[PDB]
């Protein structure tokens, strides 16, 4: 599964600065979804990849940003 | 309400240095990417530099790379921009802005920076 | 080569109560990654829309953004006096992020 990284408390996406390959997004995605996750910077937001199918990504059902 | 307040602007000669600071209030400062942009009076907008949450991702406009250094102090809720080797064309109002994930969703009132001999 | 945003017209002369239609054309597709700002005389920019159509908080209903790809518009359905300002578009599909040259909406 793929999707925008989301702050589980605020419902916000995670903003990044350098488009494309991005170690910030990579590490934040892994920190959230686990060591198998990938991630890169897309339109200045962190887009996570290789997520387990049940993973919760942006947007949060309950919480709007 | 979400507010940003810039300081540290002023007049210097070419080759001089300034340190801009921005203090944020009314929001959780450490939860947002923060940016500096600038606007020559009477002219358009230009993004200058920006820094992600946790200072994990940092970038600069090509025209200021090697000369400007951005940093943040989350405890103090401050963003800083050390501007060295200032040039005439760096003259502008400098704005601090909160990142809106692509856009810039909140802007300070700006601080004037003049570089002139 | 960076994305060029062409805003037209450069100036738009209109009467209060009237409708204003501002155009932003991108040199190539920016999908929906386009923001609009208003800058009133003697003030800092103010975000109006992001993702082309998403209203920022406190922006009156009379403002709407639309479009995708290369052609975007900002529409003000019925101009209030405070609506007379400069308006900028800004893309964020690519780096460097770029702005249009602005459209001034002024009294007729």
């Amino acid at each position: 599964k793929e999707g925008y990284l989301v702050d589980k408390n605020t419902g916000c996406k995670y903003e990044c600065l350098k488009l494309g390959d991005n170690d910030y997004c990579l590490r934040e995605c892994k920190q959230q979804y686990g060591k198998g996750a990938g991630g890169y910077c897309y339109a200045f937001a962190c887009w996570c990849t290789h997520l387990y199918e049940q993973a919760i990504v942006w947007p949060l059902p309950n919480k709007r940003c | 309400e979400v507010q940003l307040v810039e300081s540290g602007g002023g007049l210097v000669q070419p080759g001089g240095s300034l340190r801009l600071s921005c203090t944020g209030s009314g929001f959780t400062f450490d939860n947002y990417a923060m940016h500096w942009l600038r606007q020559v009076p009477g002219e358009g907008l230009e993004w200058v530099s920006g820094i992600s949450r946790s200072s994990g991702d940092i970038d600069y406009a090509d025209s200021v790379k090697g000369r400007f250094t951005i940093s943040r102090d989350d405890a103090k809720k401050t963003l800083s921009l050390q501007m060295n080797s200032l040039r005439a064309e760096d003259t502008a109002v400098y704005y601090c802005a909160r990142g809106g994930v692509g856009s810039f969703d909140t802007w300070g009132q700006g601080t004037m920076v003049t570089v002139s001999s | 080569s960076e994305i060029v945003l062409t805003q037209s017209p450069a100036t738009l002369s209109v009467s209060p109560g009237e409708r204003a239609t501002l155009s932003c054309r991108a040199s190539q597709s920016v999908r929906s990654y386009l923001a609009w700002y208003q800058q009133k005389p003697g003030q800092a920019p103010r975000l109006l829309f992001s993702d082309a159509s998403n209203r920022a908080t406190g922006i009156p209903a009379r403002f709407t953004g639309s479009g995708s790809g290369t052609d975007f518009t900002l529409t003000i359905s019925s101009l209030e006096p405070e609506d007379f300002a400069i308006y900028y578009c800004q893309q964020y599909r690519y780096s460097p992020r770029t702005f249009g040259q602005g459209t001034k909406v002024e009294i007729k």
